[PDB]
């Protein structure tokens, strides 16, 4: 029994604050093993979605991977990814006004659990 | 030729050293610029 | 692309017996990046709920985040947290008696996998 | 407030070709903490199902614990495991012809993310 794995892993938590806009979350290495994206809301929405997903760190090469209604506030993206030139974890909020029903603003959190490229040779 | 030396300076490789071409991907090229010393980025796709 | 993200990440587990009680299961510094708590129930009960939430080192500010009946036995925490002065993960089981259609002891398996506050800086 | 808790992670990725078969995908050693195993389907499969579970080095304990039929293509495991000499985690595909729909063949990824038996105490 005789493998290599990644022995290097990091989190990286970004916020930004839930209105119509791009916002660039998270910088990936190439080769990272990108293995949690969860996406929080802090406050109480009343409109808007927030799509989180991959684009270049130059070129327009946005797809969303993860939507976010309103109603539910959080979520986790379903899948495992290996970065691949798509460098730049994003969000965007398309539809959103003002806090609402609380007269502060909403926050939203991201927080990307991903392994480094590095492999080490480990037999059990 | 015309007194300027031509000089065949290779391929662009993922191994080696040449001069570059198209089938460099944007993020590969743009690893070598360092981003303070250039006035814009166009990589050899962006000419293409 | 240049960012900051933690480099430092632990794993806590913490064994219960699964009979009504508060128990102190895990400790979380300030600032810490508490990605996944999952709780786990080995065994067969019964009858009874396991309910794991934050409380303080020393006042009573317990708040349930995992509800657990006793049919589905495992649970994942759906949402995550930063370490803010509630630096107690703790477990509390209202209902519970005798192990029940087995004869030996349930037990039940808590593991926190958090990431440490301090960050470094990294780029791509 | 004092514990002890695992300092090293690994993360193991494998893949195999998703034709009928046993594969030897993770090994693990005795006492290591297992938190996230997640399988994924590359490519559009037509029929088939994969089955993760742990097995022995040598004899036939092999049992599943994740099912993936043809349509969802992703899974995680919904539990957490303490490795107990079932040092192997195994995937078996029973059905499954050429690639189908695509003409490329088509991959399945195993990412096993685990806690090292190893622990240290950590005051906070």
């Amino acid at each position: 029994m005789k493998q290599k794995v990644h022995s290097v892993s990091y989190l990286a938590k970004a916020e930004f604050e839930y209105k119509n806009g791009v916002y660039d979350l998270v910088a990936l290495p190439t080769g990272a093993e990108v293995i949690k994206i969860s996406l929080e809301v802090v406050g109480l929405p009343t409109a808007g979605h927030v799509s989180v997903g991959f684009k270049d760190e130059s070129k327009k090469n946005y797809s969303s991977i993860l939507t976010l209604p309103v109603n539910e506030t959080s979520g986790v993206v379903t899948k495992d990814y290996t970065v691949k030139s798509d460098k730049i974890v994003a969000a965007e909020v398309k539809d959103a006004l003002a806090e609402g029903s609380d007269g502060r603003p909403v926050k939203c959190v991201l927080r990307a659990l991903y392994f480094l490229p590095s492999v080490i040779e480990v037999e059990y | 030729i015309d007194n300027c030396p031509v000089i065949d300076a290779g391929v662009w490789n993922k191994l080696n050293v040449g001069m570059p071409n198209s089938s460099i991907s944007d993020s590969d090229f743009t690893r070598y610029l360092n981003k303070a010393n250039v006035s814009n980025i166009v990589t050899p796709m962006q000419l293409k």
